[PDB]
DNA sequence: ACACACTCTCCAATTCTCTAA
DNA sequence: TTAGAGAATTGGAGAGTGTGTTTTTTTTTTTTTTT
């Protein structure tokens, strides 16, 4: 057989290596001033985004990256798992 | 290996012959006609005058590559007269990313040395009659 | 024989559709 | 309304094939024999 393809999938973003990571840091990453513009702040938002995209997946295009994990996202159930987990963790 | 162990001599070696009064044919000097075929792969000493000379210039040695999109370095040593620079990162780590990534090459971290080219011919006072004067080719290398 | 240009082929990745809980 | 089982369409991996390559002045400085 020809190599198999690789590809983004929920365990990469279970993994430590993931998400968590985000959820760890994004308070401290972040940070948003009425001291500067509309577009400047906005900026901003996208950076912690973006090269934590490349970290964990460097496939594709940024948009792609997005776009590939709204279907993931929808239908893996132990995906939503974690996330109802983490709403519950609130609801604590 | 990491990365071949030429990139990092900061020295050049050379052998010097055996002093004929210890003494071997080293030792011996031999004129521009004396040097058959036999000699090939050998360590000799030639006698002779200087026809011409070329001016400096660099070669390569070790050459050096920046991958684009997965961020890595490779290298890649020369040692003919000609060679095919490399256009693809066959590195294993951005394979299995299927990191199709580009290369570039850089002289900030290449490995070159000082190169030069010199002519020598035999005595006149040495040419048997009604021939011709012989002469061989001299490379020069480092300090 | 050694880099190239071009052709051919198979296989699996993908999205679309139907069914039932 | 979700999701999972089956069918159809497309991409490009990669394997294969054929190919190409070595290789009469006219103007100007200098030596030589000729009138
Ligand atoms: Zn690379």
């Amino acid at each position: 057989k020809r190599r198999p393809q690789v590809k983004l999938t929920a365990e990469k973003l279970l993994s430590d290596k993931g998400l968590p990571y985000v959820l760890k840091n994004a308070h401290k990453r972040i940070r948003i001033s009425s001291k500067k513009n509309s577009y400047d702040n906005l900026s901003n938002i996208i950076q912690f985004y973006q090269l934590w995209a490349h970290e964990l997946f460097p496939k594709a295009k940024f948009k792609d990256f997005m776009k590939i994990c709204q279907t993931v996202g929808k239908t893996d159930p132990v995906l939503r798992e974690y996330r109802v987990s983490l709403f519950r963790d609130e609801m604590g | 290996e990491l990365f071949p162990p030429n990139l990092t001599r900061r020295y050049f070696l050379y052998f010097k012959p055996l002093s004929q009064n210890c003494a071997a044919i080293s030792s011996k000097p031999l004129s521009v006609r004396q040097i058959k075929g036999d000699f090939l792969g050998q360590l000799i000493t030639v006698r002779g005058i200087i026809t011409r000379v070329s001016d400096v210039k660099p070669a390569v040695e070790v050459i050096a590559y920046t991958c684009d999109q997965c961020g890595y370095e490779v290298f890649q040593e020369v040692n003919s007269r000609t060679f095919t620079p490399l256009s693809e990162c066959t590195s294993e780590e951005c394979s299995q990313n299927q990191t199709k990534g580009q290369l570039f090459m850089s002289t900030r971290a290449s490995k070159f040395s000082a190169f030069q080219e010199c002519k020598i011919q035999e005595l006149s006072q040495q040419v048997p009659v009604g021939h011709i004067p012989r002469s061989l080719n001299i490379h020069v290398n480092g300090t």
